[PDB]
Order: structure tokens, then C-alpha cells, then sequence
């Protein structure tokens, strides 16, 4: 039952999570200028809303 | 004034080892042997002139030698070195292990061997530096600067039969583990320095002034936890052990990088000199968790070692089990268990060095590390199976070797403190005998399981054989006469123990 | 007699109109037109702020803003001419190969 | 206030760079000589450094309602001038390969250095706006200097459109702030609010729009998506100048703005900047994981490093060593990014044309150019924060500033992003020492080589021995 080091795999889980998160984040770098402008306006909306909340 | 030179001699020796690459390929090994012998002889001289057998515990801080020079005076950071009995035992141990590593990396006639020697001496001088530094930033700096040379000679100089992607993966895993834990230790160091600056007004990184730091229990617990995570990656403590078998298996096949970097545990020294004196109350509350992690490490390393088909991974898991014993010993607060932990550290270094050197020689003889591909090697080799039998007997815990002295003195002190953990650990010694005999039966006994095990293998070279026999003699001397080592480490061990138990 | 709030709201309306015109159009020319709308709205807001306090600084910032607008319109129309003369197409989604 | 003669003795780098612009322009009008115009540019920038020494002999004073010159301004001016000099040095072999007009590159580089100097000495919303435009629009020219190259034209269009949008956002925010405050001086941004009324919504929303523009300029998440495309598409010396000079100058003027604005210690802006710094560190490190292109990877790295800088910025008013930490980090980041994008520049020099690929292929660099592989490895370790490098000294400074201000979330973000950075930086370095399957002779290429070796020696020496740079940054205190 313990020939493949399960504790090593459970400690290797954050590397898998990091790879999945990086692959997911790289989808937003699609190269479209219109999406870049849209993301700038979305970030402006988020920053303004956060500043108005606090 | 020899500790600054104790760290500088390996650095200059490695630098000139790289420099003399123009003069030949057979040249830098002699320079490497010269600088490692010089460091070892200087450490032996400081041992002989130290008088550690006639000094009494007079309260932390108490050093045989001390030195301070302001490095970053803006932060109050200085090169602050010091030495006492335990630190000197550690530096003598890494000097001997570095000499063995140089003698093991012999006849490596290849281009850029001078850079391999430069990385080796950077690692060894760094280990000496963390063993000698008593400035917290300087200690952390030395702690983290072995990482680049170890990474480069694992990823570039490692096990050549494996793919280059595997060596790079193992090196990156080792680097990420140790450097992330080091950054956590840096956070703890910075928080401790800022707490002392707020509570007093004096800003410093000196260890002797940070000892008297009034703080709450939770803050001390968090600082201790940062230090403990940094030490638990390098100890190794389960489940942070996972870098170690792949780092060993993807180490260079000579079997010198293991001796130079891994096979001396700076983490046990770090716990003894920093986790217990700086945070004694937090260590006292943390002791059951560390003890049960040590028990889990003992049995998990034993079961892991039995399950391997690779000898090198098996030996790495034996190291995990023995360090579980040492981790139990450190948090007992017992002087007998502390001295047993010191003996166990030294004996583990010698015995694992012998095991890894013999495994490297066996791999050069048979071109494989798979235990299902051999058997009956007692009738094919002239010296290797009997020396391997001795070293498996030693790491089995047999009396007559220093491993028994360390292990049973740990268990005597622990049974004075924690009886149930001691009982479970002695059954761990049964498990140790099981995996040692399993390795001996799979490798050297029975019939040949393939074609490479059916031929008369070449004999042992005299340099390799003589340093293996030197390790054998030192282990037997440690088993039968450990008194000089105990008299050397007694004052430092007693001071740490008294500071730990009088603060709780 | 004129509120500062009304002039600021008018400038904000023109700014967000320029922003959505910038986003929704694939043609680069209408993107440049929306950029001109946004910068003119910002200059208008500076004029309103300067005229409210009775200061000359609003018109000075207006002058700096229209200097910026002139220079950016020049550079953007140069880039649009380059895109049209090298691709014969003003579609901005076709200029998208750098990604990842 | 008006201008005195001593105020002119507190203005020399601006005048020197402007006169260099005029002289280089008239020399172009005389003849199209690449060597002479490049040399005139580098002598003008060196003379601006000597003028910085001369004004260091002078004191600190408010030269305009706009400008304020103190040791803070001289430090940032020196960083900007060093970045510009390195850019010209890397640009000469690149422009030697470029079969079109070459000296316009130097004219725009000098004009951007002038804007960086203005941002370094800016004490006023008008000067900040003008300096931002003065570093932005020459970068529109420089990013698409090779406009016939399709990637460079793509990067030019992207950076031009997005920077015009960000300039509109910043200008609108400045207008709203002026509508509230009634004064464009930095020290009056919140002066007319008292009794805990610092959280007025118009001032906060104006500062939010300025934060959108500046965080675009600083590649802060979520205004960061332009960075890999613009970095990869731009010419490599232009990428060097962008990554070093633009971010250093804009972060210096952001440091000054948050220092003297009374609204700088509002909790809302601090929380928003903390979220932006957290997201920038984590997102840049995670997105640089699987990158085989060195320029895109360095763009994500720039995102993470500006996140660390933002962490240092948040602890300004609570702590004391925050501006010193920013100075030390900026010096280390300047030298590291200079060396990194410099190796990218010299291996992409000479310019091979609009049609040929500019792919780097760093794998196996040691076996045909060992010293550049060593310098690339040193800067990869420096951007990772390895203790033998000054990048660690900056990391230690920002970690100390986060510990002192008890910014534990940002400290944990620094540690986690540092580990992810270790993965991708060490992958790049070990790839440099791998084996390549299959695949100059002037003195300006050697000048770029000695520039990257000097930067490596400085980062290694100040990694082992950081005290001279610490004492250099500490004396550069401003007029409080
Ligand atoms: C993911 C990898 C990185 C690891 C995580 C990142 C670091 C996390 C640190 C969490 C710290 C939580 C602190 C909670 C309270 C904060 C506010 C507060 O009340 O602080 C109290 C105190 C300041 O009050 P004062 O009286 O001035 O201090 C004198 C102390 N007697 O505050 C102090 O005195 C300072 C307290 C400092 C505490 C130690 C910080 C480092 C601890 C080690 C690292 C974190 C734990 C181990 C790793 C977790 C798993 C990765
Ligand atoms: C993509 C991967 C990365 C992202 C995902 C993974 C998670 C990353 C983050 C991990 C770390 C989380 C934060 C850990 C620190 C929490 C600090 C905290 O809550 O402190 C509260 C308190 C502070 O002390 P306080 O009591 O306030 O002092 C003043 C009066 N006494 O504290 C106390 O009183 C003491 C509290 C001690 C227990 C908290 C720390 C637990 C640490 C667990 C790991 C280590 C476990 C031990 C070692 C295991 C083997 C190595
Ligand atoms: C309860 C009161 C009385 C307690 C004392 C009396 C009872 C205990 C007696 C235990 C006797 C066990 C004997 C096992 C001998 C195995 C020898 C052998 O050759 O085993 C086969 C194998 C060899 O390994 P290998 O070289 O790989 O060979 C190829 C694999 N066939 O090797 C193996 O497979 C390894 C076998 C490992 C056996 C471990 C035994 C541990 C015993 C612990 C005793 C604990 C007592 C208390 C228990 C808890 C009570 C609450
Ligand atoms: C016991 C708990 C309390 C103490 C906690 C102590 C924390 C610090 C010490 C432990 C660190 C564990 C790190 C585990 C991953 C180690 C890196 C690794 O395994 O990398 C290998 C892998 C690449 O493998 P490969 O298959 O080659 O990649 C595909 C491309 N060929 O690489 C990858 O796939 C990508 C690797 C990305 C970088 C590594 C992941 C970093 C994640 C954050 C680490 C900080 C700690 C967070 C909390 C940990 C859990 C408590
Ligand atoms: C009443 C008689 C006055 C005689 C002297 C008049 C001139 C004195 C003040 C001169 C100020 C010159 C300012 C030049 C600024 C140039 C800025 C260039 C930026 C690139
Ligand atoms: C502190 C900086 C640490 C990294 C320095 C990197 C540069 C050192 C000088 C060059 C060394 C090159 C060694 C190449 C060895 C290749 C071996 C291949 C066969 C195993
Ligand atoms: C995706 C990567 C996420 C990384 C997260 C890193 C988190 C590190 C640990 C942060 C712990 C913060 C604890 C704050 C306690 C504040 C107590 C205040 C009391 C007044």
C-alpha cells in the first residue's frame, strides 16, 4: 500500500494546483486588443466599486 | 581567529580548483584534496586545543571561540561566528565527509570537473558556515546559499542513466522545498528582530541579544513554527521528506554529492541551537507533535525502505527513519537523549556515507540499481557484499557500532521522559532490522536473477576500500568508545538543556 | 449658476460613451475615434473644474490635454495607415497572433 | 513661485537632455550618420549624469509649483539615465542591422529620458501627466520602430491604443481630484478635508481612475495583459527601456504622490493596492510557469516584481524604511532587468529584418557563448531572490517592510510567488546549460557585453556586500 509514497504525492498536490491555475490564467492572454481594453475597463469598474465600498 | 578562515578555506580552495582547470584535468582533484585536508586538519587542531572535556556549562551564551565584524551595520548585521563543542563536532564531521567526497569523486576525468569541485566546496563551506554562524541573517544566508551549487550539480552532473528531465525535476523539487522553507525562516527571523526592536529599542540581529525577547505565547509559537518548518524540510520530517529520495537517486553516480550536501543534518543542529533557546516555551508546547512526527517518520521510512527496488532510495528512507529517532530525541529535554542525538547524528553520517559509497561502487560494477536484477553477489565480488553487510548491520542498530550507542541512549533518555513513544520506537528498530535484512537478501544472497549478476565483477580500488575501512573503524570506535565525543558535546548540550528546562 | 456636478456628469457620460465605442468596434479607425472622445471628455472635465474655482489651471490642463490628443491622433492614424498598407484590412482582431 | 538663477542651478539634467535632443535633431538635419548621432546621444546622457552630480553639490528646492528636486529626484533621475544609456548601447547593433532611418530611435529615446526625468522630479498633477505622456508617446514610436515587422506593428498598435485609453483614465481622475481639491499640487490632495473626512468619494474615484492609468503603466493586475504581447513584439532594446525606465519613473512619481498626498493614508486606497499587489504577484508568477518565450516570461516577471514594489509602497505611512526599500529594490530590479533584456538584445542583434523570426532559443547558450549564459543565469537568480544577489536584498527589504507593517497576506504572497518564480527562473537557467540540437566582431556589441557583465558584477557584489547601495539610497531623503 505504501510503495508509491502517498505523502510525497499529497505534498506534490500544490505543484499540480499551480500548473492548473497557470494554464487557466494563460487563457486570458488570447492576444485580442479589444479584450485587453475590455479587461482594463473591467478592472476600472472593480477598482472604483471597491473604493466606493470602503 | 580560525573560524573566518574555517569558512574561507573551502571557498578559496574551490575557486582555485576552478582556476587550475587550465593546467589539466587531473590537477583539480589534488587541489580539492589539499583544501579539504586543510579544513579537516584545522578543525582537528581546534578540537585538540579546545579543551572541551574540561569546561562546565556556565549559561548560554558560552562559546569556545567568537568573532564579530560589521557587514550590514544599517540593519545591525555582522559576520558573527562562534564555536563550542557541538558546533565543532559538526564542523569536524563535514570536514571528514568533504574529504570522503573528494576521494569519492576521484578519476572523474572530464571537462568542467573544476566547476564540479567548485560547487562541492561551495556546498561544504556553506555547511560549515551555517554550523558556525551566530548572526541570524548570516545564518539564514549560509542556510540558503548551498542551494545554487546543489541544484546545479544535481541537474547538470546527476545520474546520467536517467533522463535529463528527471534530474532537473528532482533538483527543482529540492530547491523549491528548501528555499520556500528558508523564506519562512527569514520571515520568522525578521518578526523576531522587529519584536525585540519594539519591546526594547535596540535593533540587532545578534542571537545572544535576541534570546531575552519578551513576547506573547502565540507570537513565540509562530516564530518557532517558521523555524521548525525550515528545519523539518531539511531534517527530513514527514511529509516534507519527498525531495530526499529523488535528490539522492538523481545525485551524481559517484556518490559524493550525497556526502557533501545531504549526509550531515544541519537541521538538528539548527533546532538545538535556535528552536530550543530562542523559543523554549513554544518548543515545550510543540514537543508531542514533533515526537509523533518522529514516530511516523521512523515507521514510514521503514515501510518505504522495504518497498524499494532501488538501493539508493532504500538508503534515503533509512535516513528518514533515523532522523525520526533524532527528532524524538531533540524535544525530550533530556541531557542523556541530547547526547544520544549527537552520537546518532555522527553515526548516521558515517554509516549512511558508507552505504552510499558502497551503493555507488555497486552501480559502477553492475550498471543498474534494480534489486530484482541481481542476487548471489556474495560469490561475485571480493569486498563489497561484506562491507555492505557491516553497514546494514550498523544502520540496523547493532551494538559495536555507534548507531546503537546513539539510538539506545536516545531511547534511555526518552523512556525517562516519554515511555510509550520509546516503546513504539524500539519496535521501529525491529522494522530497521527487517529492511536491512531484506536489502541484504535481495542484493547479495540467493541466486543470480539476471545475466549481469552471473559474472565475476571487478574488485575494489584501494582508495575507495581504504576510506570505507576508515568509516568502518570510526563506526566501531564510536560504538565501543564514544566518551571523547560525549565529553566534547557535554558542555554545549548541558547549556542548551538547562536553558530549555529553566525557562519552562 | 451652473453646477459643477452637472458638468462633471456630462464629462463622465462622454467618457463612458467613448470607452464603449472603443470596445465594441473591430475597425481600428473607430477605436481611435473613441479614444479621441475619451480624451476630449477628460479635457472638458478639467475645464469644468478650473472654471468652478475661478482658476486658470483648468484651461492650462485643457491645453496640455489637447496637445496630447493631437499627438496621439497623429500617431494612431500613422499606425492605422501602416496597418492598411501592409494588410489591406482594418480588422483589429486579425492582429492577434501574439498570445499565451 | 517664479524662477531664480539658483533654480536654474536646480534644473540641469532636464536642460541637458533637451539640448541633446535639439543637437541630435539638428545633426540629423545635417546628415544621416548613425555613429555620430548615437555618440551625441550617449554623451548627452553622460553629461546629464554629471549634471546630476553638479546638482548634488547643490541643495533641494521647489523648482516651480510643478517641480521639486531633492536626493529622491536625483536617485530616480540617475536610474532613468542609466537605463537610457544601456538602451542606446544595446540599440546600436540592433539599429546597425536595421535598413531604414536609425537616429530617430535615439531622438525618441532621449525624449523619453526627458519625460523620465520630469517624472523623477514631479511634484504636481500637471507635471505627472506631462511626464507620463513624455515617456508614453516616444515608446509608441520605439515599440513600433520596426513597423514593417508584423509583431512589432502588433505591439505598437496594442501599446498605443491601450496607453491612450489609460491616459484618458488618468486625465479624468486628475480632473475629478482637481474638482474636489481645487489645487493640483501633491500636498493639497486632501488638505481641505479634516475631522476624519479623508474618504470623500470624489477624491477616491479620481484616485481610482489614476490608479487604473498608473497600474496600466506599471503592469499591475488586471491592467497587465498588454505586457507579454508588447514585450515580445517590441524591439529588444525597446523592451529593455520600457521594463526598466518607464516602470522605475512611474513608480517613483507614484511613491512621491502617495507620500505627500494627505489622502495617501486612506484605508480604502491601501486595501485596493493590497489586492492589486497580491493579484499581481500571484498572477505573474503563475502565468510565467509554462513560458518558452523569454520576453513574455520577463513580462510576467515584471508584473510580479511590480507587485513586490507595490507591497513596499503600501507600508509607506505605517513604516519608516519603505522609501529606502523602494530605492534598494529599484536599483536591484534595474540592474537585473537591464542584464536580462540586454542578453535578449545582443542575441537578437543585428536586426535580421521584418520577415525573419526573432526567436531567442536560450537552450544551449553556454556551448556557443558561455559568458552571456553566465550573466543570464546570474540575473535569473537575481530576479528569483537568491541571497547571493541584490534582488534578494530588495526582497529582504520589502519583506522587512511587510513584517513591520504587519502585512501578512502580502508576505505570504511574496513567499508563494517566490517559490513559483524559483521554478520558472531555474528552468530558464538550467535550460541555458542544456544542450542545443542545432543553431558580433564590432566593438559596440562588445560594449553591450561589458554593460551586461558590469550589471552582473554590481548585482553579485551588492548581493554579497549590500552596504554601499544602502548608504547611497538612505541619504536620498526628500523635502518632507
Ligand atoms: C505560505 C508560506 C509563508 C507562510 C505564511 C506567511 C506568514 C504568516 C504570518 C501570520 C502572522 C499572524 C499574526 C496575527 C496577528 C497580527 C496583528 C497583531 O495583533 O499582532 C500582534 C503583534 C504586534 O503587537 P505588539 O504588542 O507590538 O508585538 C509584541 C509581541 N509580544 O505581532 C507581532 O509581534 C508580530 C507577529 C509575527 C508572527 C510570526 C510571523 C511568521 C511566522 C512563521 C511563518 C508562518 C507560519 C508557518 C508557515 C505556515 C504554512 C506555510
Ligand atoms: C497554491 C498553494 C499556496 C496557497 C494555498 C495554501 C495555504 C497558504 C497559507 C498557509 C498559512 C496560513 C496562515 C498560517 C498562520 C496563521 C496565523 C494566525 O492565525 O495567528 C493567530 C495567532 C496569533 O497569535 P496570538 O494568539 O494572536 O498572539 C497574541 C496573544 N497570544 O496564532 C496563534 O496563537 C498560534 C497559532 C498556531 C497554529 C497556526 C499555524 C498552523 C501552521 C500549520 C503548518 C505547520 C504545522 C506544524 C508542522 C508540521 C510538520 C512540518
Ligand atoms: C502478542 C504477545 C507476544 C509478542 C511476541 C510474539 C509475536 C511476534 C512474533 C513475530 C514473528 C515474525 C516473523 C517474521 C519472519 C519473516 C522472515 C522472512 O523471510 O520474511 C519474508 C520477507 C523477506 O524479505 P525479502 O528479503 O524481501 O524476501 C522476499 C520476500 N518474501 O520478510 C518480510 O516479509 C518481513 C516480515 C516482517 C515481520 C515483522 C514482525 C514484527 C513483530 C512485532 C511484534 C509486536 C508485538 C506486540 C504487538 C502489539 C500488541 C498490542
Ligand atoms: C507540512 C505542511 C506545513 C509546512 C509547509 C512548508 C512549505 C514549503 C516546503 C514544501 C514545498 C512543497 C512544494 C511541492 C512542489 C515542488 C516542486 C515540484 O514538484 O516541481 C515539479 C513540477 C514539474 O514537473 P514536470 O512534470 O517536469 O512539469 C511539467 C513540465 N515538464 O513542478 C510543477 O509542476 C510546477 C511547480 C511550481 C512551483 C512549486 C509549487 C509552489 C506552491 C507554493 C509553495 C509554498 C507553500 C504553500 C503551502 C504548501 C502546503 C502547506
Ligand atoms: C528684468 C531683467 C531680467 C533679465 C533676465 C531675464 C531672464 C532671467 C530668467 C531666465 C529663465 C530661463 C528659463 C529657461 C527654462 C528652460 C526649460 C527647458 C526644459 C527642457
Ligand atoms: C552565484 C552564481 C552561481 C551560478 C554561476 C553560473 C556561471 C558560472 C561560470 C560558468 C560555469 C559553467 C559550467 C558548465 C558545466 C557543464 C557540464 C556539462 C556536463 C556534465
Ligand atoms: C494562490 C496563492 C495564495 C497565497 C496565500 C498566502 C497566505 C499566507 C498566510 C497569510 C496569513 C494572514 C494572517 C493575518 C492575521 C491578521 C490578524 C489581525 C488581528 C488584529
Amino acid at each position: 500500500l505504501l510503495k508509491r509514497d502517498p505523502l510525497n504525492s499529497m505534498m506534490n498536490i500544490p505543484a499540480v494546483l499551480s500548473r492548473f491555475a497557470g494554464k487557466g490564467l494563460l487563457l486570458s492572454e488570447n492576444g485580442y486588443l479589444r479584450w485587453y481594453v475590455a479587461s482594463m475597463s473591467i478592472g476600472a469598474v472593480v477598482v472604483l466599486a471597491l473604493l466606493m465600498v470602503l | 581567529m580560525l573560524l573566518p578562515w574555517l569558512i574561507l578555506i573551502p571557498f578559496i580552495g574551490g575557486f582555485l580548483c576552478w582556476q587550475t582547470e587550465r593546467f589539466g584535468v587531473k590537477v583539480p582533484r589534488w587541489i580539492a584534496l589539499i583544501t579539504m585536508g586543510l579544513t579537516l586538519a584545522l578543525s582537528l587542531q581546534l578540537w585538540l586545543q579546545g579543551g572541551y572535556s574540561l569546561t562546565q556549562s556556565a549559561g548560554i551564551p558560552q562559546w569556545q571561540s567568537e568573532f564579530d565584524m560589521p557587514w550590514i551595520p544599517r540593519f545591525g548585521i555582522s559576520i558573527h561566528l562562534a564555536i563550542d563543542g557541538l558546533s565543532l563536532l559538526m564542523v569536524v564531521l563535514t570536514g571528514l565527509l568533504g574529504v570522503l567526497a573528494v576521494l569519492c569523486s576521484w578519476k572523474e576525468i572530464e571537462k568542467y570537473q573544476g566547476f564540479f569541485h567548485l560547487n562541492l566546496m561551495w556546498i561544504l563551506g556553506g555547511v560549515i558556515g551555517v554550523f558556525l554562524a551566530i548572526d541570524m541573517f548570516l545564518f539564514f544566508f549560509f542556510w540558503e546559499m548551498m542551494l545554487v551549487p546543489m541544484y546545479f550539480l544535481i541537474a547538470l552532473w546527476g545520474h546520467k542513466a536517467s533522463d535529463g528531465k528527471t534530474r532537473i525535476t528532482a533538483a527543482t523539487k529540492f530547491f523549491i522545498y528548501t528555499q520556500a522553507s528558508g523564506l519562512v525562516m527569514l520571515i520568522a527571523i525578521l518578526a523576531l528582530v522587529f519584536v525585540h526592536y519594539n519591546a526594547t529599542g535596540v535593533w540587532t540581529f545578534n542571537y545572544e541579544e535576541l534570546l531575552n525577547t519578551p513576547m506573547s505565547s502565540g507570537v513565540e509559537y509562530l516564530l518557532m513554527l517558521g523555524f521548525f518548518i525550515a528545519f523539518a524540510v531539511k531534517m527530513p520530517v514527514v511529509p516534507l521528506h519527498g525531495w530526499l529520495p529523488d535528490a539522492h537517486s538523481q545525485a551524481p553516480t559517484a556518490g559524493s554529492v550525497d556526502l557533501a550536501g545531504i549526509l550531515l543534518k544541519t537541521a538538528a543542529y539548527g533546532l538545538l541551537r535556535f528552536s530550543l533557546p530562542l523559543f523554549p516555551n513554544a518548543s515545550a508546547e510543540f514537543a508531542p507533535i514533533a515526537m509523533w512526527l518522529g514516530v511516523i517518520g521512523i515507521f514510514y521510512g521503514a515501510w518505504m525502505a522495504f518497498a524499494q527496488t532501488d538501493i539508493k532510495r532504500l538508503i534515503a528512507y533509512t535516513s528518514v527513519s533515523h532522523m525520526g529517532f533524532v527528532l524524538i530525541a531533540i524535544y525530550t529535554g533530556s541531557q542523556l537523549a541530547y547526547q544520544g542525538a549527537v552520537i546518532q547524528m555522527i553515526a548516521h553520517g558515517l554509516s549512511a556515507a558508507g552505504l552510499f559509497i558502497l551503493c555507488g561502487q555497486l552501480y559502477e560494477r553492475i550498471h543498474t540499481r534494480d534489486m530484482r536484477m541481481m542476487g548471489g553477489l556474495w560469490s561475485k565480488m571480493k569486498w563489497l557484499p561484506a562491507l555492505s553487510l557491516f553497514f546494514a548491520v550498523a544502520t540496523l542498530g547493532m551494538p559495536g557500532t555507534g548507531n546503537f550507542v546513539g539510538e539506545f541512549m536516545i531511547l534511555f533518555g526518552s523512556f525517562q521522559v516519554v515511555p510509550v513513544i520509546t516503546v513504539i520506537s524500539t519496535f521501529g528498530l525491529v522494522f530497521a532490522s527487517v529492511y536491512s535484512l531484506a536489502m541484504l537478501h535481495r542484493a547479495y544472497f540467493g541466486k543470480a536473477k539476471s545475466q549481469i549478476a552471473s559474472q565475476e565483477l571487478p574488485g575494489m580500488s584501494l582508495r575507495e576500500l581504504f576510506m570505507i575501512l576508515l568509516l568502518v573503524v570510526l563506526l566501531v570506535l564510536l560504538g565501543f568508545y564514544p566518551q571523547p565525543i560525549l565529553d566534547t558535546s557535554h558542555s554545549a548540550i548541558g547549556n542548551i538543556q538547562q536553558w530549555f528546562v529553566n525557562s519552562v | 449658476m451652473i453646477p459643477l456636478q452637472h458638468g462633471l456628469i456630462l464629462a463622465a457620460i462622454l467618457f463612458v460613451l467613448g470607452l464603449t465605442g472603443l470596445v465594441i468596434r473591430r475597425n481600428l479607425l473607430f477605436m481611435l475615434i473613441g479614444l479621441e472622445i475619451m480624451i476630449n471628455a477628460s479635457a472638458l472635465a478639467f475645464v469644468v473644474a478650473g472654471s468652478y474655482w475661478g482658476q486658470t489651471d483648468g484651461q492650462v490642463m485643457y491645453i496640455l490635454a489637447i496637445s496630447l490628443a493631437a499627438a496621439e491622433a497623429s500617431i494612431g492614424l500613422a499606425l492605422l495607415l501602416q496597418l492598411h498598407r501592409r494588410r489591406q484590412n482594418l480588422n483589429i482582431d486579425s492582429v492577434s497572433e501574439m498570445r499565451g | 513661485m517664479t524662477i531664480t538663477p539658483q533654480n536654474l542651478i536646480a534644473l540641469l539634467p532636464l536642460l541637458i537632455v533637451g539640448l541633446t535632443v535639439v543637437v541630435v535633431m539638428l545633426s540629423i538635419a545635417w546628415r544621416r550618420n548613425h555613429f555620430l548621432n548615437a555618440t551625441l546621444s550617449v554623451i548627452g546622457l553622460n553629461a546629464a549624469l554629471v549634471s546630476l552630480w553638479f546638482v548634488g553639490q547643490a541643495g533641494a528646492m521647489d523648482v516651480t509649483p510643478l517641480m521639486r528636486v531633492d536626493g529622491f529626484a536625483m536617485l530616480y533621475t540617475g536610474l532613468v539615465l542609466l537605463a537610457s544609456l544601456a538602451t542606446c548601447t544595446f540599440a546600436y547593433p540592433w539599429l546597425e542591422g536595421y535598413n531604414d532611418n536609425k537616429d530617430e530611435f535615439y531622438l525618441l529615446v532621449l525624449i523619453a529620458a526627458l519625460g523620465g526625468i520630469l517624472l523623477a522630479n514631479a511634484n504636481h498633477l500637471a507635471s505627472l501627466f506631462l511626464g507620463i505622456e513624455l515617456i508614453s508617446l516616444p515608446l509608441f514610436g520605439l515599440v513600433g520602430y520596426a513597423f514593417r515587422q508584423k509583431r512589432s506593428l502588433e505591439a505598437s498598435i496594442k501599446y498605443t491604443i491601450l496607453s491612450a485609453a489609460a491616459s484618458s483614465f488618468l486625465l479624468f481622475g486628475m480632473a475629478l481630484v482637481y474638482a474636489q481639491s481645487g489645487d493640483l499640487s501633491f500636498v493639497a490632495l486632501g488638505k481641505n478635508l479634516g475631522d476624519g473626512m479623508l474618504n470623500e468619494p470624489l477624491l477616491l474615484a479620481g484616485f481610482g481612475l489614476m490608479i487604473v492609468g498608473l497600474g496600466f503603466k506599471l503592469s499591475l493586475v488586471p491592467f497587465h495583459l498588454w505586457t507579454p504581447d508588447v514585450y515580445q513584439g517590441a524591439p529588444a532594446p525597446v523592451s529593455t527601456f520600457l521594463a526598466t525606465a518607464s516602470k522605475i519613473a512611474i513608480f517613483g512619481v507614484v511613491m512621491r504622490l502617495f507620500l505627500y498626498a494627505p489622502v495617501g493614508d486612506s484605508e480604502a486606497i491601501r486595501v485596493v493596492l493590497a489586492i492589486i499587489a497580491f493579484a499581481s504577484i500571484i498572477f505573474g508568477n503563475l502565468m510565467a510557469l509554462s513560458q518558452t518565450n523569454i520576453k513574455r516570461l520577463l513580462g510576467y516577471s515584471s508584473i510580479s516584481h511590480l507587485g513586490y514594489l507595490l507591497v513596499a509602497l503600501i507600508a509607506l505611512q505605517t513604516g519608516e524604511m519603505s522609501m529606502e526599500a523602494v530605492g534598494v529594490y529599484l536599483a536591484g530590479y534595474l540592474f537585473s532587468s537591464l542584464g536580462a533584456f540586454g542578453v535578449v538584445s545582443l542575441m537578437s542583434s543585428p536586426y535580421r529584418g521584418p520577415d525573419a523570426d526573432s526567436l531567442f532559443s536560450y537552450r544551449g547558450l553556454f556551448w556557443h557563448r558561455p559568458i552571456l549564459a553566465a550573466v543570464m543565469t546570474v540575473m535569473m537568480l537575481s530576479l528569483a531572490g537568491i541571497p547571493m544577489t541584490l534582488g534578494f536584498i530588495g526582497k529582504f527589504y520589502v519583506l522587512a517592510v511587510g513584517v513591520q507593517a504587519h502585512l501578512w497576506w502580502l508576505v505570504g504572497a511574496v513567499v508563494v510567488g517566490s517559490a513559483i518564480g524559483l521554478y520558472y527562473y531555474l528552468r530558464v537557467a538550467v535550460s541555458l546549460y542544456l544542450h542545443a540540437p542545432e543553431q558580433p566582431s564590432n566593438w559596440q556589441y562588445s560594449a553591450g557585453g561589458i554593460v551586461v557583465l558590469i550589471s552582473a558584477l554590481l548585482v553579485l557584489v551588492l548581493g554579497v556586500w549590500p552596504q554601499p547601495l544602502i548608504s547611497i539610497v538612505r541619504l536620498a531623503m526628500p523635502l518632507m
